[PDB]
């Protein structure tokens, strides 16, 4: 069971270094953008020409590699937590037999250890684990909110904000109030940063709540 | 060429829409496109809907320069009509924009001086460190 | 123990991404090709393709075979 | 206002000028190419940065380059 | 620059909300600020490092003070295998009565949080034994931050 | 004049264009230079109006494509009947439908996969099916495997017929454009001919083959001693014993004594207690009335004789002080644009599928369908998904019509013009409605979660707390329960058991249907549904209305219907095309349908489905936990997702092991989609640049230059994988849960 998870960790490491090294070594330019150094470390793109230039800057390579870093660290932390929680319970054989296939990870680690956490508050009362139960769903919600910024892009939101500006300008008793900064949608690079921040915050909080609650419901 | 002035010519027949001018025209600027038509005819509006252009002079006020140019290129391509447009400020000042020289910009013309022309290939721009702690860009040199 | 291990590993993961991000920023802002002629730092830009392709091969091999073994066991 | 620059690899096919949505570019006389004309950008204050000119550029690499710079009400395409 | 940010004139003339968002996001990129010099860059970084150290000292002083004030360190050093360490107290007006009862752990008289940072074991190992020791450590760390 | 108009031998039948990929378009026919070509060939395969500008040429192509689709559907039906006849336990299920699970698929003994042949009962091993074919076959009167073989053969013959018809009508007799534009004749024939005569024939089959055989089956006689269907036509005496009225012949029909047929033509309502489904005598009368209604309806329009209506005449006479010229000009639009008709038909079909899904669970038409929970859940979810997809396609093709076929200079319409002149007001109002609904629906769940987490159950929105009762739906239920007595006196029972008539139908110790109670939790989920529907409508309507132009892009029509962007200018112009709006609205349609099916599953397992003992006590699958647990997000996470996933995660080593494997595979594909959704092609082209170097170093670089996927194609791949993984996760989880516990 350890042999497979160690190679998963190695794959995660290699892929993350691949992304980061490719971003660093192509920062000054490439065949698609020979003059990349002339635009800086962080720029949105080079436009729809030459086939399309989405996420061509070096900052975008880091933005992509953060997801792989999070996935790799999640793998190593899952491994550590599952290997220790079974050792503290007196039955290592649960990990030895169930870690060789991924359904074992899904059922005997995630599903099995979330029984106490999700029962922090229920229609029959609450206990001291309710904070972690609330934070579990809080992290889920933030993680899902990040998908909005990571999937939907700017033009849809700008065209929608135009209609809201018209609606405010035509509403009685609200024309008396005027904005001082013109409302615009988030920038292309700004939205990537915001979505990545939401993704990372949800990723950290969900696992922190799950780990603390699962290790504190039974104390190993 | 001496740019033409702005008369009080009529406007196309239109029922009104929510896509017209907003308070930005009141405080910052708006644009005016004028053309001449041989007959009354339907034309799509850049703000949505269809209007009727009258025969003779036609004047239309819009919020952006891009709207004026889009309508102008549509007129030139579909109706074969020459057009002009101007920028109008809240204090009544009118600035003539296009066609600037009296000739459309895709056609070469004498009297124009190049702005932003670099006498080098794009691959000969200097590295950022050479312009570090100076206020200049590599492409401005 | 679990909280400390997870905390420190996630911090290390973020720091290691920062190390490469600033290394990338150096190549754009501070790198002087003329003052680094044919030293160990220019040769990396010389065979970046060989480096990237080999990293891609290693990652592809690891992913293919690890996932295949996991799915076979499943 | 964004920055639009023209390099002497221009062949003067006037493709950028007729792809401009805000009339930023124009053609001026020249002697460095067979067409005897080169592009110029005298009205970059109306530039929006859509980079439509670079999509119409036939030269390799591009002869017209757009650099996104300080943002104004004209450059963000705001009508309100 | 006449408005915010004052270090970027180009951002200051932006008439949209983007002027604010970007002003926060480029505050510590000293290299791209208006009229920046190498001497100013190095001096600003040197100054910022001191503020970071002050924040680090203040955080540790706060942890020590709260452990000494609302914790159960003296009762924990007598039963480390059966006393749950306390980080700090809880005062939330939104709490209900079952929440007040459920969060009264350790030997506390009200809702508290159980510390999982391992500061109790670390401080017990290095010789600290009483609440007064933590109190005088917190004052020293505040002095260092100042 | 309305007459047949054809052209002889318009296109020669040859294999020469099969050997030239991309022949249909000017650009693609030249051959590939990069890999993008390979994708462009498949994306433009069925974009007929982009191949040619001739309306007649396009129409002939769609006419033949429909024949091809019909042939494929006939092949699928033939396969289903053949597998029922050859690899099924239908004949054993007929004699014991309450204890035997339907199965029509048997796997081969290879690589250990033979574990999927589970014990479905009746001395048969196979895969349990949830299509509901067994109950439909029992309703139709099918009793032996031989009649299924004949149906399979007939369906094969019909598939061959449709394929030959498609070839003949594209290559030999191609109808002219005037033939297609004869909309009045088409409407008349589809209303009276197709629907009316089809329903009349089905009614005849029901009163002659279905009613007697099902009367024998419900009486408890062996299927192998029921007289054959033709025996009920040969000697009418056999038919005069179950129903003596048949002794009178057709005299009562022609003399207008219809009450004499009350034996087999009824207005009952409710369900058959032996069967648990609608009375067959009710269904036959329903179809006989529908036949007359449609036959009369199909006589409304004028084709060649003076009588009838003109569609243009009706359209041009509907105008008012608020709508100008009115509907004038719509006849020209709908007779010259395939995309507008496709949009309208897709919207109507998608809406009708959802109605079918809602009506089939509340009024089970087929025998022994209500107590087969796996079939009911599967049918409901399947039809909900089909309806949602068709509805999204409606918006896509409306946007396509707006981009391509809209022309105010030649095809002006006042209504469409006036809609386009106040689109800002429509979109802003829908935005406000979406925000208000999202707050006042989802934030109540957050309020409940926070109150429960804070130890304040008395401050929540619940039936034992601050109440939010759906009084309007409760009043409608009470009104429908009282219908048989005051407003539908000829009806014996209400149209459904769920209205509240205080009765429950039990078949084989299992609850078929019972009055469904509505409370605060239902009030919450219904407004959640409304919020998601409104957001999907907002996304799609904004794309349709702003496809031609916007204040950001005055000339969005020249960019086409499907383009990535208009550059990073104006702050950023990503996903401004109408295609992107469909791409985004697919996610929200998925979200809405997922919430609807989750609601249905939990409610049915908690308050309707269950078991009943020979004491009169009902025990539901989850014991009525919906009312107090479905009011918090933690309740959905714990008592629905965590509790009911316990089946699919412990299915390894059993006959349900294929659902856990599909569970994991769907999770994997859903995660895989995020690589495409979160990135862009500029990184991938640069990465490919390095691999191309490695290939060139070893002289293995292909001539077809590798290209990263286009900006639009990456979005399509991401959304397709996202939808596939998400829908398959629920498919596996639902099927495993409802087969193990149902
Ligand atoms: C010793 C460590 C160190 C130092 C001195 C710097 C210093 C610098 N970095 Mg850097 N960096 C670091 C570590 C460091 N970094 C690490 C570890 C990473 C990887 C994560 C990065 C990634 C990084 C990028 C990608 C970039 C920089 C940039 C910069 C420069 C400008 C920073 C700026 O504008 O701040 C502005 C920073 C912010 C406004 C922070 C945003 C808020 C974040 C997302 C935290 C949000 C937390 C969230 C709200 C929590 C919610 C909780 C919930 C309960 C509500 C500056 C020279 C930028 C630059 O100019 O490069 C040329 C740039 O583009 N760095
Ligand atoms: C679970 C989701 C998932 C998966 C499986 C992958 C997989 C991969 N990513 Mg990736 N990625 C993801 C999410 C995911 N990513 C997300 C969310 C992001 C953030 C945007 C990224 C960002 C990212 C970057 C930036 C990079 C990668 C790279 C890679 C590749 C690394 C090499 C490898 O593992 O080879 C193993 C390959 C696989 C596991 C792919 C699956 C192959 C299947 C199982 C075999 C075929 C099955 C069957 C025959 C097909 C039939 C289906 C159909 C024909 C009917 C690999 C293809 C790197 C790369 O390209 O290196 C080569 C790279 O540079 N990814
Ligand atoms: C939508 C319709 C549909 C579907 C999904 C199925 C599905 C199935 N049928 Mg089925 N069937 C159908 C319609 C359908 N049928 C119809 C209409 C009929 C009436 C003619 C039948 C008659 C029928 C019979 C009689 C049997 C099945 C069987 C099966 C099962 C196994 C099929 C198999 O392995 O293929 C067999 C494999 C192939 C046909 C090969 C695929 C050919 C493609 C073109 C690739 C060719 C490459 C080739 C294999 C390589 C060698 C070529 C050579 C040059 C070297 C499978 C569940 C079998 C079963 O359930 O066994 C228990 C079985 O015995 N079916
Ligand atoms: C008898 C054989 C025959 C022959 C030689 C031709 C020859 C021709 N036809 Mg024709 N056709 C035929 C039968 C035939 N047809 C039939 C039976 C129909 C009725 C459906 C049509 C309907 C038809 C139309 C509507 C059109 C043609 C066209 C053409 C021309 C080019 C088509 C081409 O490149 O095909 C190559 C394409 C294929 C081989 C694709 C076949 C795909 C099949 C039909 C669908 C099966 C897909 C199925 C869902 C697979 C699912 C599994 C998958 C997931 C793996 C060419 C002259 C076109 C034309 O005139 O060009 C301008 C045209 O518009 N034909
Ligand atoms: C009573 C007459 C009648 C009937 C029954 C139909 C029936 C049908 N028409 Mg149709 N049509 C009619 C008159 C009729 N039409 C007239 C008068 C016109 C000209 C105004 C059209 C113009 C027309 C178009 C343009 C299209 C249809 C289509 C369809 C099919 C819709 C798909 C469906 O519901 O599948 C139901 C499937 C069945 C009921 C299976 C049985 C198939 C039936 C029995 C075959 C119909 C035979 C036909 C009426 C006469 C055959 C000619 C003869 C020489 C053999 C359906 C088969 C669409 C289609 O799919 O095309 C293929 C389509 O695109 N029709
Ligand atoms: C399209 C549907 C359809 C078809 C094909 C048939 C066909 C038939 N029906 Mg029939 N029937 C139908 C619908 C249909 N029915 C419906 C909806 C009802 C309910 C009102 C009936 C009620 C009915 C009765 C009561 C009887 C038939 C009978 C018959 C048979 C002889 C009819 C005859 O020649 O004398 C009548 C034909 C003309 C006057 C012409 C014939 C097989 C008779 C029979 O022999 O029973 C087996 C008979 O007694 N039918
Ligand atoms: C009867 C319904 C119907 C019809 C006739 C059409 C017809 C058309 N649509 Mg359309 N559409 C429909 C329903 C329909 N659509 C629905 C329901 C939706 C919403 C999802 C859409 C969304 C849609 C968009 C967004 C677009 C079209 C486009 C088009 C046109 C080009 C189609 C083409 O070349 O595809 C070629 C076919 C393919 C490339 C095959 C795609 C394969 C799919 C993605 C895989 C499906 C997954 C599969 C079920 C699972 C298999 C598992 C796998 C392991 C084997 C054509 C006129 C395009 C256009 O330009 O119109 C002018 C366009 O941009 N449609
Ligand atoms: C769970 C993740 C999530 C959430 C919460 C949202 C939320 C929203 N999306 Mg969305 N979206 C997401 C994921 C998500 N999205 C993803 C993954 C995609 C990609 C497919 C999209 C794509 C998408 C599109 C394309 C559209 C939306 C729209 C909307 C808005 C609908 C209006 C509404 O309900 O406002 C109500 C607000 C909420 C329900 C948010 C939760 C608020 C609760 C009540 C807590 C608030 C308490 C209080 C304010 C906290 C203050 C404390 C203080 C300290 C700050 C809303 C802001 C639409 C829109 O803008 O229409 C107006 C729209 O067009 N989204
Ligand atoms: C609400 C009042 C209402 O529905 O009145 C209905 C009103 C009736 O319009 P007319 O009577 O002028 O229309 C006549 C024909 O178009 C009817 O076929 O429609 C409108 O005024 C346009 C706005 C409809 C959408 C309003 C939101
Ligand atoms: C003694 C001993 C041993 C050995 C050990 C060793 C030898 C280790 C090593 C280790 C190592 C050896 C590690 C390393 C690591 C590395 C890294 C981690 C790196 C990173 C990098 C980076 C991050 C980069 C960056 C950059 C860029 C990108 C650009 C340019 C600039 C710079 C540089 C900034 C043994 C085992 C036998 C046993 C035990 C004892
Ligand atoms: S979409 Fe984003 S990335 Fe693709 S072109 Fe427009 S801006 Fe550049
Ligand atoms: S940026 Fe857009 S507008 Fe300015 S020049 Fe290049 S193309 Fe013409
Ligand atoms: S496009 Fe290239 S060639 Fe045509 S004008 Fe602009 S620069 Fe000169």
């Amino acid at each position: 069971g350890d042999f497979l998870v160690h190679h998963a960790i190695a794959l995660g490491l290699h892929t993350t270094t691949l992304i980061l090294v490719k971003g660093a070594l192509d920062a000054r330019g490439s065949k698609l953008m020979p003059d990349k150094k002339d635009f800086g470390y962080s720029f949105p793109c080079d436009g729809p020409g030459r086939g399309g230039t989405c996420d061509i800057s070096a900052w975008d390579a880091f933005y992509l590699a953060v997801f792989w870093m999070l996935n790799t660290i999640g793998w190593v932390t899952f491994y550590w937590h599952w290997k220790h929680i079974t050792l503290w319970q007196g039955n290592v054989s649960q990990f030895n037999e169930s870690s060789t296939y991924l359904m074992g990870w899904l059922r005997d680690y995630l599903w099995l250890n979330s029984s106490q956490l999700i029962n922090g508050y229920n229609p029959f009362g609450m206990n001291s684990l309710s904070v972690w139960a609330w934070m579990f769903l809080f992290g889920h919600l933030v993680w899902a909110t990040g998908f909005m910024f990571l999937i939907s892009w700017r033009g849809y939101w700008q065209e929608l904000i135009e209609t809201l500006a018209w609606a405010h300008e035509r509403t009685p008793l609200a024309n008396l109030i005027r904005w001082r900064d013109k409302p615009v949608a988030l920038s292309i690079v700004q939205a990537r940063l915001v979505g990545l921040a939401h993704f990372s915050v949800g990723y950290i909080f969900t696992y922190a709540a799950f780990l603390i609650a699962s290790t504190s419901g039974k104390f190993g | 060429t001496p740019p033409q002035l702005d008369p009080s010519t009529p406007s196309p027949i239109f029922g009104g829409s929510t896509g017209g001018l907003l308070r930005k025209a009141q405080e910052e600027e708006f644009y005016v496109i004028t053309w001449e038509s041989p007959k009354e005819q339907v034309f799509e509006m850049p703000t949505g809907g269809a209007a009727i252009m009258r025969e003779g002079p036609n004047l239309l006020k819009l919020a952006r320069k891009e709207q004026c140019l889009a309508l102008g290129t549509r007129l030139r391509s579909k109706y074969k009509i020459n057009y002009q447009f101007y920028r109008v400020f809240p204090n009544g000042e009118v600035q003539y924009l296009h066609p600037k020289d009296g000739v459309y910009p895709e056609k070469v013309n004498e009297g124009r001086t190049g702005v932003g022309v670099n006498l080098r290939s794009i691959g000969k721009n200097v590295n950022p460190i050479e312009v570090k702690f100076t206020g200049k860009q590599v492409y401005d040199l | 123990q679990a909280a400390l291990y997870t905390h420190h590993q996630y911090i290390a993961g973020f720091i290691m991404t920062g190390a490469f991000a600033h290394g990338a920023i150096f190549f754009i802002r501070d790198y002087n090709p003329e003052q680094n002629e044919d030293n160990v730092l220019a040769r990396m830009l010389d065979h970046k393709e060989a480096i990237i392709s080999h990293l891609s091969w290693a990652s592809l091999f690891l992913g293919f075979h690890t996932l295949g073994l996991y799915v076979h066991n499943d | 206002s964004h920055s639009v620059k023209i390099y002497d690899t221009c062949i003067g096919c006037t493709q950028c000028v007729r792809a401009c949505p805000t009339d930023v570019l124009e053609m001026i006389p020249w002697d460095g190419c067979k067409a005897k004309q080169i592009a110029s950008a005298p009205r970059t204050e109306d530039c929006v940065g859509c980079k439509r000119c670079e999509s119409a550029c036939p030269t390799d690499f591009l002869s017209v380059r757009v650099y996104l710079w300080h943002e104004t009400t004209r450059s963000m395409g705001l009508a309100y | 620059a006449l408005r915010f940010p004052r270090f970027s004139q180009g951002l200051a003339q932006d008439p949209t909300t983007r002027r604010i968002w970007f002003g926060i996001a480029t505050a510590h990129d000293f290299e791209s600020h208006d009229d920046i010099t190498e001497e100013r860059l190095y001096q600003n970084i040197f100054a910022s490092h001191f503020g970071q150290l002050a924040i680090i000292f203040l955080w540790t002083s706060g942890n020590l003070f709260h452990v000494a004030w609302q914790g159960n360190f003296e009762s924990w050093v007598q039963d480390p295998l059966h006393v749950r360490p306390i980080a700090h107290a809880i005062w939330d007006p939104h709490f209900g009565q079952p929440a007040v009862e459920a969060f009264t752990r350790g030997g506390a008289l009200g809702p508290v949080n159980i510390a999982y940072s391992g500061v109790y074991q670390w401080w017990y190992t290095i010789g600290l034994r009483t609440n007064e020791d933590l109190y005088t450590g917190a004052l020293f760390l505040l002095f260092l931050s100042a | 004049e309305v007459k047949i108009l054809v052209d002889k031998d318009p296109v020669k039948t040859s294999f020469e264009e099969w050997a030239k990929p991309g022949h249909f378009s000017r650009t693609i026919a030249k051959g590939p230079d990069t890999t993008t070509w390979i994708w462009n060939l498949h994306a433009d395969a069925h974009d007929f109006d982009s191949h040619t500008s001739d309306l007649e040429e396009i129409s002939r192509k769609v006419f033949s494509a429909h024949f091809g689709q019909l042939s494929i559907i006939f092949l699928w039906l033939s396969g289903m009947y053949f597998h029922g006849a050859r690899f099924s336990n239908y004949e054993a299920w007929l004699s014991d439908p309450t204890h035997i699970g339907p199965s029509a698929q048997v796997v081969w003994p290879i690589v250990g996969q033979e574990i999927l042949n589970g014990d479905v009962g009746g001395g048969f091993r196979g895969i349990q099916i949830t299509s509901g074919f067994f109950q439909m076959w029992r309703a139709s009167g099918i009793t032996s495997e031989l009649q299924l073989y004949c149906t399979a053969i007939g369906a094969l013959i019909f598939a061959a017929l449709m394929l030959f018809a498609g070839w003949f009508h594209y290559h030999k007799a191609a109808p002219k454009l005037a033939w297609f534009q004869d909309v009045e004749s088409m409407l008349n024939h589809h209303l009276a001919g197709l629907l009316g005569l089809g329903s009349l024939g089905w009614a005849g089959h029901q009163v002659h083959v279905s009613l007697p055989i099902n009367q024998f089956l419900n009486a408890g006689v062996d299927p192998k001693e029921i007289p054959l269907p033709h025996e009920f036509i040969l000697n009418r005496d056999l038919l005069s014993q179950l129903y003596p009225s048949f002794a009178e012949g057709a005299t009562p029909f022609f003399t207008l004594n219809w009450s004499k047929y009350a034996e087999f033509l009824t207005f009952r309502g409710g369900l058959d207690p032996v069967t648990g489904g609608l009375w067959l005598t009710d269904i036959a009368h329903h179809h006989l009335a529908i036949a007359i209604l449609f036959l009369i309806a199909g006589h409304m329009y004028r084709t060649n004789w003076g009588i009838g209506h003109g569609l243009k005449d009706i359209l041009e006479a509907h105008k008012g002080p608020f709508t100008g010229q009115g509907h004038k000009g719509l006849y020209e639009i709908l007779t010259t644009s395939w995309h507008a008709q496709l949009s309208l038909n897709l919207a109507m079909l998608g809406s009708l599928t959802i109605v079918v899904a809602h009506h089939m669970y509340s009024m089970p038409p087929y025998p022994y369908l209500a107590t087969d929970y796996g079939t009911q859940l599967s049918l409901f979810t399947h039809h909900m998904w089909i309806g949602g997809f068709l509805i999204v396609g409606a918006a896509a093709h409306a946007a396509i019509f707006m981009v391509r076929d809209y022309d105010p200079t030649t095809r002006y319409n006042d209504l469409l013009d006036r809609v386009l002149r106040h689109r800002d007001a429509i979109i802003s109002h829908l935005n406000w409605a979406c925000i208000f609904l999202g707050f006042h629906s989802f934030g109540l769940y957050i309020h409940n979660d926070t109150m429960s987490a804070l130890g304040r159950p008395q401050d929540m929105f619940s039936d034992t707390a601050i109440q939010l009762q759906p009084v309007f739906a409760q009043w409608i239920q009470n009104t429908h329960a009282l219908a048989p007595g005051a407003t539908a006196p000829s009806a014996t029972a209400s149209t459904s058991l769920t209205w509240g008539g205080g009765d429950l139908v039990a078949v084989g110790g299992k609850v078929a249907l019972l009055p469904i109670p509505l409370g605060t939790a239902d009030f919450l989920v219904h407004h959640i549904h409304a919020f998601t529907i409104h957001v999907t409508v907002l996304i799609l309507l904004k794309g349709v209305l702003f496809a031609r132009s916007s204040r950001l892009i005055p000339d969005k029509a020249n960019l086409g219907f499907r383009f990535p962007c208009d550059g990073p200018g104006r702050g950023g112009t990503c996903q401004v095309s109408a295609w992107d709006h469909v791409f985004l609205g697919l996610f929200w349609m998925y979200n809405s349908i997922s919430v609807v099916i989750f609601h249905f599953s939990w409610k049915m397992q908690s308050d309707v489905w269950g078991s009943i003992s020979d004491q009169g006590v009902v025990t539901h699958i989850t014991g009525g936990n919906f009312a107090q647990s479905s009011i918090t997000i933690n309740g959905w996470l714990r008592d629905f997702l965590w509790a009911q996933a316990s089946q699919v995660i412990q299915s390894y080593g059993s006959s349900l092991s294929a659902y856990g494997l599909f569970f994991l595979g769907a999770h994997f594909v859903w995660a895989f989609s995020l690589m495409f959704l979160f990135s862009g092609r500029g990184y991938w082209q640069e990465l490919i640049e390095s691999i191309v170097w490695a290939h060139n170093k070893l002289k293995v670089a292909p001539a077809t230059q590798p290209r990263a996927l286009s900006i639009v194609q990456g979005r399509a791949v991401g959304v397709t994988h996202y939808l596939l993984g998400g829908i398959a996760t629920t498919w596996a989880f639902f099927l495993a849960r409802i087969i193990a516990v149902g």
